[PDB]
């Protein structure tokens, strides 16, 4: 029927131009458009949904062309499209199941596919109209922030976390640029961007320290894109890490050149010296450094004392890794392990059995971490004697090997990832309160007397870029500044200098 | 027996002019503030955390917050103070 | 007048909050005097170098609204100072000024572009420093992308400096130069395009190094993607050279030239007609290229598979040749060890089938081979591989309604296995049920009579899954199964008594729930209506209550 109406409309123009007067063109066109389109709008609206369900782009294009001739006739189609896109996004996310909660790639790719399909549909069929792209943007913003995955996590901050975890998987060890651009497209619709930024910084730190980046060009591309996406403070905060790594490379080279003057180190030694303030890492637990490693510790401490007298070092033993070679096995094989595993593996060389409670005193490792790393050791099948018993004796399993020449026994701990996520989520919440307090202080500094609603509006418009503050937390911040004597009440507040 | 071939270590550097203590108040950096200790436990005591700066100088958050009401200069350090970590 | 002066005074308050709020207030005022304009412009430039970061961010964002209101002459010296700041020795100033220039170009008349390009052209040529090259290339690409047609007089000047950069040791310079070249070709004169194409051909003819030929092949692909129709007249010389390059041993070089063929096949259809046979032959010959394993080079296989899809999806008038020569190869290559290549070959064959909507008899002749391959492919552990087979069957049945008449005994157990497998996910189950529904709808009822005993239990189990999406498809399949077990329009000797209670009991629970979603209710009503209509006589006391 749309084809028939489109043909009839052109026939009418031909007729009126050929053998009528030119003053009838407006009236004939209006009457024909009325009788052919405006009287069947309910049928057109019903057919729109069915054409959306079974993808038929040409039919949708013809419907858009026909209904665009009626004044205020495109309004219902926009609402229908918005509802359809929102439902499609929610359904697509829901079919993934519980796996999307721990698989960033699937979760991000589903959203990317849903966005791409309807973006192409809008660009092709609807002639890239502003009203339709507005509906697409609203629908995407709705279903990205709230969906089934966020309900399971009981928070709307899980989506930025999953996006940041997908970026890290992409950038770890031609087409990558396109998917990075798609990720930046998705990042536009996120309400809580500080959650994304903190996680991205925390994973870039791990990538830089452990030297497990794919290529530096991809890192530069991400920095450049985040420059246009985010502001300038975040970019400088990230650049400080690169500057520290660059400085540490030169310092390590200078130490390596200078080491040959004295007796050479029996083992290969590389160091990464980082500024405490810039990097997110925390202080290490108490530890008894192994005797085999004391010389390198003392030599570097003395050297760095001479290079810079003012500064003092603070070693991190939960991020240091090395290589080990064994001759007690059936065949000599080299293995890679962390410093803690080295300490609780170099503890015995000829001794076969040790008690966990007895071995604890020598290494001085805390019991909580010690047990958890013993599960990692036992699962490696390289050690043998599922809850722990302090009186258990552990004995080496001789005559055990693996198919590969080398084995990597540096496996992430079972609970460490969950604890890291929880701690980061708590730090984000604390930082939000600190930023709100700072914003209130600045507003009171600029304006001596202000009202409650005006203050709330100013805080909301100042912090809207990063996150959307809740009203109760702003009032709580006002109360906490009341106790701190920054401002005092006179519904109206005044700065007390 | 086992032997070690390669070891990669990570370390962090900070100013040693401090004794691992705040400069504004002579308490150990992990402990609470003088105002926090003298006063009773409240919501203010819950928000006591060490704060760093671009100059890599570490003080209590409350101490530097009190100090910055009148001045805008780091205590041990004549450059302007900016926040970078909590 | 007086109001702006107070802000200008507070921007030097030596306090962070006062500077921040003064800049914010000025930005707000601009969004909503000759002497005052100069002071504001100088202060924003001075704040670009402030110690604090938030003040710097506000100063950068202020440059946008500032240029629109202030007179044109001031914009000239703003551009001058920013371009000078790019070449400054200080590292942070270059970064902070680059964003400023990008914002100024974004919020933008013809004179400022000419002022910018003069510095940019000299900045790109600096071979000693690479960071300036990278940022200058980015800025020039942004400038050409938006409002780039105005600089008609500077196109040869821009091209004279870009072509040397394609031999740079840094691979990022080449990648950022290709984008600028494409944006230049997007809107330019006819004389410059001829020079660019001639230079690329001359460089390719005298291949200096392996890394150089890759770069020019990528440049040809990119220019074909953007320019499109304009390069069609020059394909007669492009194709033979690339075909000769395709035989080089380098694995990487093959992928780029296959992608180059794909761009010519897709972007410009008219001029590529003679060489379609050569492109198809090359893609077929390299589709089976595994020089290591017999029954690091999966990229070339993927490229060949994608180029075949590009060829098939466009040329409608080549179906007799398609089913003659490309169809047997794709079916034979359903056994790819890598999943990524297998997905590509499945997508290509699906594109062929969608195009097929005489071809029909040739497809019906090839159906047995497709069934033979899919029978082996439906036993795989991976969910993704199994998921493509059902989309294969659905499209095949849709194109040919009675295609699978002779292969129901071998196709039913494959569906049954995926229906009740524990490792299967929701998407696989939904696709299997959808395929079963389409198979049942488009075949004679007498075929499925032996297999009803096998089909009923898994479907009944699927009606009771906690996830409602599976339940909806299960009810839809149950409706057609009810129509199949006892048709009312034709005579049947089949006995349907044992399954009546099995279907009724599972349907009635969903009918009377009062807590399920809309779709499940709307499908339960429809399924129960069909049950009553076809097999209501055998139901006992349940019908009056229902
Ligand atoms: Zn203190
Ligand atoms: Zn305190
Ligand atoms: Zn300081």
């Amino acid at each position: 029927y749309m084809k028939k109406a489109e043909a009839r409309l052109l026939e009418e123009q031909r007729r009126v131009q050929v053998y009528l007067h030119e003053s009838t063109q407006d009236e004939l066109a209006r009457k024909c458009e009325q009788v052919l389109i405006e009287k069947h709008l309910e049928i057109f609206h019903t057919e729109f949904q069915n054409l959306l369900d079974a993808d038929k782009n040409e039919d949708l294009g013809r419907m858009y062309n026909l209904v665009s001739r009626i004044q205020d006739g495109l309004g219902e189609l926009k609402k229908l499209l918005e509802t359809h896109i929102h439902n499609q996004g929610l359904a697509a996310i829901e079919k993934c199941g519980e796996a999307a909660l721990n698989d960033p790639k699937m979760y991000v790719q589903t959203v990317l596919d849903v966005h791409k399909k309807y973006n192409a549909l809008v660009m092709s069929a609807f002639n890239n109209d502003a009203g339709f792209v507005a509906a697409l943007d609203k629908a995407c913003g709705r279903f990205i922030n709230n969906n089934a995955v966020t309900k399971m996590a009981q928070s709307s901050s899980k989506s930025p976390e999953l996006l940041a975890r997908y970026c890290d998987s992409l950038l770890k060890k031609a087409e990558l640029e396109d998917t990075l651009n798609q990720v930046m497209v998705v990042f536009k619709y996120i309400e809580d961007k500080d959650v994304f930024q903190k996680f991205y910084a925390k994973m870039l730190a791990k990538r830089l320290v452990h030297q497990n980046s794919a290529s530096d060009d991809a890192e530069a591309s991400m920095i450049s894109k985040l420059k246009q996406a985010c502001g300038f403070e975040y970019t400088s905060k990230l650049q400080r890490m690169f500057q520290d790594i660059g400085v540490s490379k030169d310092l390590n080279e200078q130490f390596k050149k200078h080491l040959t003057n004295s007796e050479p180190l029996d083992l290969d030694f590389s160091i990464q010296v980082l500024s405490s303030g810039s990097w997110p890492f925390q202080q290490s637990c108490t530890f008894a450094l192994p005797s085999e490693l004391e010389r390198s510790y003392q030599r570097f401490t003395a050297f760095y004392a001479s290079r810079h007298s003012g500064r003092k070092l603070t070693w991190l033993y939960q991020l240091s890794k090395g290589e080990l070679v064994t001759n007690c096995f059936k065949n000599r094989y080299t293995l890679q392990a962390s410093t803690f595993q080295m300490a609780i593996l170099l503890q015995y060389n000829t001794e076969d059995a040790y008690t966990v409670q007895q071995l604890t005193d020598s290494t001085q490792i805390k019991m909580d971490i010690l047990a958890q790393v013993l599960q990692i050791l036992l699962k490696s099948k390289l050690l043998v004697l599922v809850e722990l018993k302090p009186d258990t004796l552990i004995k080496l399993y001789l005559g055990y090997k693996n198919k590969k020449l080398r084995v990597n026994i540096n496996v992430p701990m079972k609970t460490e990832q969950k604890q890291e996520q929880e701690t980061t989520h708590k730090n984000i919440e604390e930082d939000r309160k600190l930023l709100i307090q700072a914003a209130i202080v600045r507003i009171m500094k600029m304006r001596k007397v202000l009202k409650h609603q005006q203050l709330l509006g100013e805080v909301l418009t100042q912090l809207s870029s990063r996150f959307k503050p809740r009203v109760p937390v702003i009032k709580k911040c006002i109360d906490i500044l009341i106790e701190k004597e920054y401002l005092e009440r006179v519904d109206t507040y005044s700065y007390l200098a | 027996r086992f032997e070690v071939k390669k070891w990669n270590a990570v370390a962090l550097w900070a100013w040693d002019i401090v004794v691992d203590n705040c400069a504004i108040c002579r308490n150990h950096i992990m402990d609470l503030c003088i105002e926090c200790q003298a006063n009773q436990a409240s919501a203010t005591s819950e928000e006591c955390t060490v704060a760093w700066g671009v100059c890599n100088h570490a003080f209590h958050f409350h101490c530097i917050s009190r100090w910055l009401k009148t001045r805008q200069v780091c205590p041990l350090d004549n450059r302007e103070w900016e926040f970078q970590k909590y | 007048s007086y109001h702006i002066s107070n802000l200008l005074e507070k921007m030097t308050s030596s306090d962070k909050d006062f500077r921040f709020m003064a800049t914010n207030d000025l930005m707000t005022e601009l969004q909503k005097d000759d002497d005052s304009e100069r002071k504001v412009v100088k202060m924003i430039l001075k704040l670009l170098e402030d110690k604090n970061g938030e003040v710097q961010n506000l100063a950068v964002k202020c440059l946008g609204p500032l240029v629109s209101k202030v007179k044109e002459y001031q914009v000239e010296t703003i551009v001058d100072t920013l371009c000078t700041n790019m070449l400054s020795d200080k590292e942070q100033l270059r970064d902070i000024s680059s964003i400023g220039l990008k914002t100024v170009i974004g919020e933008l008349a013809a004179n400022v572009c000419k002022k910018i390009t003069g510095r940019l052209t000299s900045a790109i040529a600096k071979q000693e420093d690479v960071s300036v090259q990278l940022e200058a290339l980015d800025i020039m690409a942004d400038m050409l992308s938006r409002q780039g047609g105005l600089l008609v007089n500077f196109h040869p000047s821009i091209l004279t400096c870009l072509l040397p950069q394609l031999t740079s040791p840094r691979l990022a310079v080449r990648k950022r130069t290709i984008i600028a070249l494409g944006h230049l070709v997007m809107s330019c004169g006819n004389i410059v395009f001829v020079d660019l194409i001639e230079h690329l051909l001359s460089e390719l003819s005298k291949n200096d190094s392996m890394s150089t030929t890759r770069t020019y092949i990528q440049c040809i692909a990119a220019i074909s993607r953007q320019a499109g129709h304009r390069i069609g007249e020059y394909l007669e010389k492009i194709i033979p050279l690339v075909v000769k390059f395709c035989n080089v041993d380098d694995d990487e070089l093959r992928e780029y030239c296959i992608q180059a063929f794909e761009s010519f096949v897709r972007r410009c259809p008219k001029e590529v007609y003679p060489h379609v046979s050569t492109i198809i032959n090359i893609c077929l010959k390299y589709l089976t290229y595994d020089p290591n394993y017999n029954y690091m080079s999966w990229k070339v296989r993927r490229a060949a598979a994608k180029c075949l899809d590009a060829v098939v999806s466009t040329r409608h008038e080549m179906l007799p040749e398609f089913y003659k020569t490309v169809s047997p190869a794709l079916i034979s290559r359903f056994k790819e060890r890598e999943e990524n290549v297998k997905a590509d070959v499945f997508h290509a064959y699906l594109s062929l089938l969608k195009q097929t909507r005489t071809p029909l008899t040739m497809l019906q002749s090839q159906v047995p081979n497709i069934v033979k391959a899919l029978h082996k492919q439906m036993k795989e552990k991976s969910v993704k591989t199994r998921q493509c087979c059902f989309n294969m069957l659905t499209e095949l049945v849709n194109v040919l309604p009675g295609a699978l008449t002779q292969h129901i005994p071998v196709l039913v157990p494959g569906i049954i296995f995926s229906l009740n497998d524990k490792s299967s996910s929701s998407n696989l189950k939904i696709d299997a049920l959808s395929c079963l529904y389409v198979i049942l709808c488009n075949h004679s009822p007498q075929v499925f009579h032996p297999h009803v005993q096998a089909l009923v239990p898994p479907v009944v189990a699927c009606v009771g899954d906690p996830f409602y999406k599976i339940t909806s498809e299960a009810l839809l399949v149950t409706q057609q199964l009810v129509k199949v077990i006892r048709p009312l329009d034709q005579p049947s000797s089949f006995d349907a008594t044992p399954y009546i209670k099995d279907l009724f009991t599972c349907t009635i629970k969903r009918l009377k729930a009062a807590d399920i979603d809309q779709e499940v209710k709307e499908r339960a009503i429809s399924c129960m209506g069909q049950i009553i209509c076809n097999l209501g006589d055998n139901l006992g006391s349940d019908l009056p209550n229902t």
